[PDB]
């Protein structure tokens, strides 16, 4: 019952699409931002009733299946499978018609003008929505964390981003990229489980290892102390059943895994850590505004969810940046969804609509409308 | 003649009415069907819709202690059926809704009913665009309680299902 | 269509042939696939009208011949004597013409392409059959038991197979055969009765020992507990009543006979038993699927008929399978002909002529037609 | 002479353990990585002596043994049978005392560096050695093939190892295991002989299946091109002589068996073959060194001994990778002892004290000295 | 005991004379080596230089096409060696005269020449200094003309190598 309806909100994050409605206080769909197509069926499995799979479904259903993230390195390079992710979101996971619902999309930091305009095309051409917008992830997490000026670290699954923000506007040139993300920490978890003598090679083992990572990993505050306490423990080691009922066991690996996000040196990568890339983003900004960027470090993203990470960030920043400014982190307990929560609450308010792109403005003036709405 | 029965398109009318939301103003509260069942027509040619005890919306509060309960306490005791269920469930991080496709087979049923419904497992399913989870249900001990339906849906990821907490 | 010929179903099985009309859910011809070729030359005055006596006519001789199966090893290892078996099926046992009726013919699992091609050749060229169809024994047993996913144990006469199935497709990397079967249980029964000093030596007594197996054996629930009891009381034994002979009374050998299936050591094999081979089949199937096979172990074939065997299967598999896995075995009331009955049922559905291999499709596509026309 | 101490040299990789002295081009002990520990009780037990059946003994005393393979997938975890198979190599095969002899041992690919300390530990605190040293078998094989930089492969009878190397150092993130080699190839051999109705099922008959595997098999230059050449060959089918004087014929199995190293599809693995494993390894290395890896792919190893394998490795990588890359697959005419003889020829020059850990240096430092000496 | 081998500075005395420039109008022409081979001893404790032919920059007038395309016609197909080449490549952007180290190890050369020259390869590579490039070369077909040598120096600056346009 048109513009008086509840708006649809989809956070289009780098390896987890989080979606629902404006006034759902937690998401209504969560699935991997991955698409695939089977190969080699008839030889070890029956021929696919779906000759293309998306999400968890694409990891589940058997064959020599070739997967892709269409947002492969944090920018949407392929549209062919990203338009399948949006089709899958609405008609398969949320189980609504997008032609019913005004739609808030998010974008990952650095999203090109032509990607923003193609994201405006898709909602009116491929999905026929009444109205929409495309908002940057970091500002919703920042505003829900109670700031309009500050710095967001997002660590997603397919990219990590360090984003200085001044009254809702992020400064693009000073944004620092880190190409090591959640998927790649899972590759190091597979390696250190191979050192413990496990097979872990298949997609079926890897997504159990990806579950084990989010269920059981933590960041050590002092790694040498943690490894000395590991060599004298009675609690570190954790047994875990595989879904066929076979038991495995993981321990020290729970803190060896995410340590590489702060200290890439730990895997021989000649790159700077999340604290240094945050510091390098702040230290490129003008002197008179740096003070309250150190007091307002927001943790967004899926890979910032590990215990001890914000407390380690506090330690690692005070071991790197001077102590005359007051250092503060703000790291919400549901942080992976905090972006979408900020989206849900903002997208419930019909109280000013100049920022919302209508189908009228599209049929007048095309996708280029998306730049006039940022004001 | 040596293959299974065809799907009659009136199951696709039912599926694409069941599976979707509507506007919540009235139409969600007045048009949804939470459980729906299909049968082999005794022409022996096709799967159709049958006199089967569905529930809608108010029927869950006004009488039957959960909707899934209304279906799985009233399954035909000695014949096989195809069914859909609109599962609405709570995980450890989100709400979710998923579309269950159900082959019901009571293990004591006729061997020729079983063969007809088994050889149409391929045929009916290509029409049911966006089916997530398939149940092959083999006896009422493959239903059990409502927590076993959460295990048969999504395992330990689910913590509440249909308003029954697991 | 349904006002035309009552299609024939021949199960070639594993050493015992079963045949009859489709939709009659019990077999009407049933004979051993044994061919009796002479051990010397015959006289030319009073000469016989066949080179070799087959089945009923092979066993209804004495001394003059050597008995051999054409399908000895669970695949057709002589074709001329199998061409004879089908000639003897039509004209000696099933008692119909081949070019009258549609024929459904069972195939054994793990056959090469050429087996399916030569079986299609035979029926069109050697026997002039109008309409042919081919099906895997386990799928017929599984679908008659109302499953589409599960694992069928088919314990036959000359071979035992374990066939794991997922969405009707049998997973070829995880099918397992064992050469031990109903033949050798009867041969071992004869030898353990020779320990009891019974005469049992002739080809006539060998069929009485088949009957002593059918009418008197069971699987022991726990062998050493059953052996301790059966060594301390005769309140476990029973007579086989011979009409010409006397009360041949079978004690411990009632259960030491089929114990061979769980303990191949009694046959002198170092090999894995039925429960080991079922578990090894399941644990070689893909990690998801293992859940669904444990809950759907279907029994088929003649050697699964003994009392206590399903009871024993649930006991001895929970000494292998994880205590968190939910194990459910399915033994049909009689399960002996489940294969053929599933074929009889499938060859009398009121739906689809288009799955019969017609002689007019063989005209275009040759022997390879069978590989287009199967599920 | 009787001075200038010639050291012992031992290799352990994924199958055959190989041992002898330095400078000597032949091993003096060669046997498989196999230790049989009982299913419960052994056979011919009395006064115990070394009651785990090792090598030659284990296959010759079948059935009751749960056969373990101390070094198999590369990382040793089954370390107590590793103790016993080293003891067997020294005191049962070679029949010398490690108490006299400086022992050079190999590290097999993928081992965590604490596994070097555990062999330093065992060689002093169990075998009482005067000195030890360790190097990587893959690097010794690459050096013996005349390279310091390149990508070496060893397919044994445990797994296949694939190791990219720059100037003697293996590149950590790009080392790859593929869980398919000779043992599982030799299982598939028996399945494709089962298609013709041969069954060989004891451990004593499994000797025939290796004898066929080692002698008669080769890689097809292309699968269906070889099938078309077989269909017109006067010499593809070989009448095979069994140990007990019986005769069979091994045929089209000769190539369709080895085909498995490129086709893990016949084993039910999503993990790709040796060709794609070598490419995906080089694709996880820096731009300026991939040139030397493609131009120096060295086929070493046990089951890698086949004709056609390097020839076929060219075909499937030139179809997979952009055709402007230059790829040389090198395979020497014997390649099996390259690992060990590289260790012997590296050792061959006498008098050294730098990179050997001596007993008197262990006494004040423990095993951790190995990381200061073994590269 | 894994002793290895050592380079005596007789290999370095010829390297120094080869490496460094002198008077251009004669002594660049005929007091510079353009090619040399280095060899393991019969004893095998050391690397040496022998009669394995050295040629200069001017000898293109007296005999050859260029010195290094003469040197590849004199390389031992059945032994492993080290070599050294002062590779001249010419263009308008740069006149590059680079000293290159070469490990020669033919497919046909024996495994116990191979493993000895391969393990001492990067001891000699640390004794030389003012080398720019290195080749690991494994047969005649990896070295058979200048155009195949220029690929292993790389870039796009090698428009000509050893006076021959590519």
């Amino acid at each position: 019952d048109e513009d008086e309806t509840t708006a649809l909100v989809c956070d289009n994050g780098s390896g987890l699409v989080k979606a629902g409605f404006a006034g759902d206080d937690a998401p209504r769909a969560v699935f991997p931002s991955i698409v695939g197509r089977p190969r080699h069926q008839g030889v070890m499995v029956g021929m696919g009733q779906k000759d293309s799979y998306v999400g968890d479904e694409a990891q589940s259903k058997r064959g020599i299946l070739t997967l892709k993230y269409p947002i492969e390195h944090g920018i949407i390079t392929n549209w062919d499978d990203m338009e399948k992710i949006w089709h899958h979101t609405f008609y398969n996971e949320l189980r609504v018609a997008p032609e019913e619902h005004p739609t808030l999309l998010t974008e990952a930091p650095l999203n090109p003008k032509a990607n923003r305009e193609k994201m405006t095309q898709i909602m009116f051409e491929t999905f026929n929505v009444p109205a929409m917008y495309v908002a940057i992830q970091a500002v919703l997490s920042l505003y829900a964390s109670g700031r309009t000026t500050g710095i967001v670290l997002d660590s997603g699954d397919g990219v990590t981003h360090n984003v200085p923000i001044y009254e809702g506007y992020a400064l693009p040139h000073a944004i620092m990229r880190l190409d090591l993300a959640g998927r790649d920490l899972t590759d190091y978890l597979m390696k250190i489980l191979t050192e413990r003598g496990y097979s872990f090679v298949t997609t079926a083992e890897r997504e159990i290892v990806r579950d084990i990572k989010e269920k059981l990993c933590y960041v050590a505050l002092d790694f040498e102390n943690e490894m000395a306490t590991a060599a004298s423990s009675s609690s570190l080691e954790k047994s875990y059943e595989l879904p066929d009922g076979q038991v495995i066991t993981i321990g020290n690996e729970r803190f060896r895994c995410p340590e590489t996000l702060f200290q890439p040196s730990f895997i021989g990568m000649e790159s700077a850590g999340i604290h240094e890339t945050t510091y390098n983003s702040i230290m490129k900004c003008d002197i008179d505004i740096r003070k309250d960027l150190y007091a307002n470090n927001v943790m967004s993203g899926g890979t910032t969810m590990y215990p001890g990470i914000a407390d380690r960030m506090q330690k690692e920043i005070t071991a790197l940046a001077p102590s005359t400014m007051k250092i503060k982190i703000i790291a919400p307990p549901e942080r992976k969804y905090s972006v979408w929560i900020g989206g849900s609450i903002l997208a419930s308010l019909s109280t000013f609509q100049q920022m919302w792109i209508t189908k009228q403005e599209y049929d007048e003036a095309g996708p280029s409308i998306v730049h006039r709405k940022c004001f | 003649m040596a293959s299974g029965v065809t799907v009659n398109d009136e199951v696709i009318k039912v599926f694409n009415d069941m599976k979707v939301r509507k506007s919540s103003t009235q139409e969600e509260i007045k048009k949804r069907k939470k459980a729906v069942l299909f049968c082999l027509s005794d022409d022996k040619r096709q799967i159709i819709v049958e006199e089967a005890k569905q529930i809608l919306v108010g029927d869950i509060g006004d009488t039957v202690e959960d909707p899934y309960t209304s279906f799985v306490k009233l399954l035909p005791l000695n014949d096989c059926r195809y069914a859909l269920y609109d599962a609405t469930y709570e995980t450890k991080e989100s709400k979710k809704e998923d579309l269950v496709f159900i082959f019901w087979a009571p293990e004591s049923a006729p061997l020729k009913s079983k063969m007809i419904y088994a050889s149409s497992k391929d045929a009916i399913k290509k029409k049911f665009t966006g089916i997530k989870h398939e149940w092959q249900v083999n006896g009422l001990d493959d239903i059990k309680d409502r927590s076993t339906l959460g295990e048969k849906l999504g395992g330990n990821v689910v913590v509440s299902l249909e308003g029954k907490p697991l």
